[PDB]
């Protein structure tokens, strides 16, 4: 899950 | 869900028209807000391997990866590749994976892991060395999940995630692939  | 559910999932990447499905399917899986750009971007761009499992039709679930550079990891993860000197050294990111609630547990993360690591054997057997990703400290689900699949914690990142207007911590977890 990648962050903003 | 049968038991027999993942014997009829099928696999296909990812287009332009399922921009509206992955986004709603991504409003479930992730509370983390992203933009319309990269939606278009993860649907449409070619850098990005980005499949779909599909049942009767339907999206259930997704990964999204990048096959990039040692060069274009970012600094918070740059000492992943530590031990590796070689110039021509590629990773994969893993952006997203996901599956619908329902349909957990019948080995369709499992698949889309694995057909992640197909593609590399067969686009980029030679230098993609290492897979890595983040994750929520408090995911126990995602956490068993990769640390059952041989990926190893590698990093602490307080803080790294907005969730709903409050930080949260992060992990990185990372597997070295065709001998790191
Ligand atoms: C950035 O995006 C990376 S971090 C975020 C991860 N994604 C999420 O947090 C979103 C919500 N969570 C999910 O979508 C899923 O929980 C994930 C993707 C994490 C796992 O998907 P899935 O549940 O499809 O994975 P799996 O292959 O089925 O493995 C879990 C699991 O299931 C069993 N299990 C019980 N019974 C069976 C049968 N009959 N067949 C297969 N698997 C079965 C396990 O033993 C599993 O693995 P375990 O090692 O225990 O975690």
């Amino acid at each position: 899950m990648k962050a903003v | 869900v049968p038991s027999s559910a993942l014997s009829e999932v099928s696999l296909r990447l990812l287009c332009h028209d399922d921009i509206d499905t992955v986004k709603h399917l991504c409003g479930d899986w992730f509370p983390i807000e992203y933009p319309d750009s990269w939606y278009r971007d993860i649907t449409s761009n070619k850098k990005f391997f980005s499949l779909a499992a599909t049942y009767r039709g339907a999206i259930v679930g997704m990964i999204v990866a990048e096959i990039k550079n040692r060069t274009k990891i970012h600094k918070e993860d740059g000492d992943i590749l530590a031990s590796n000197f070689s110039v021509d050294t590629q990773v994969a990111y893993i952006l997203s994976l996901g599956v619908v609630k329902e349909f957990r547990k019948h080995g369709i993360g499992s698949l889309l892991l694995e057909s992640l690591k197909d593609h590399i054997s067969t686009t980029a057997q030679d230098h993609c060395k290492a897979i890595y990703l983040h994750v929520l400290t408090t995911n126990n689900t995602a956490i068993n999940f990769y640390e059952n699949r041989d990926f190893k914690q590698h990093h602490y990142l307080p803080y790294y995630y907005s969730i709903r207007g409050v930080l949260k911590d992060g992990f990185t977890y990372v597997l070295y692939i065709n001998g790191g």
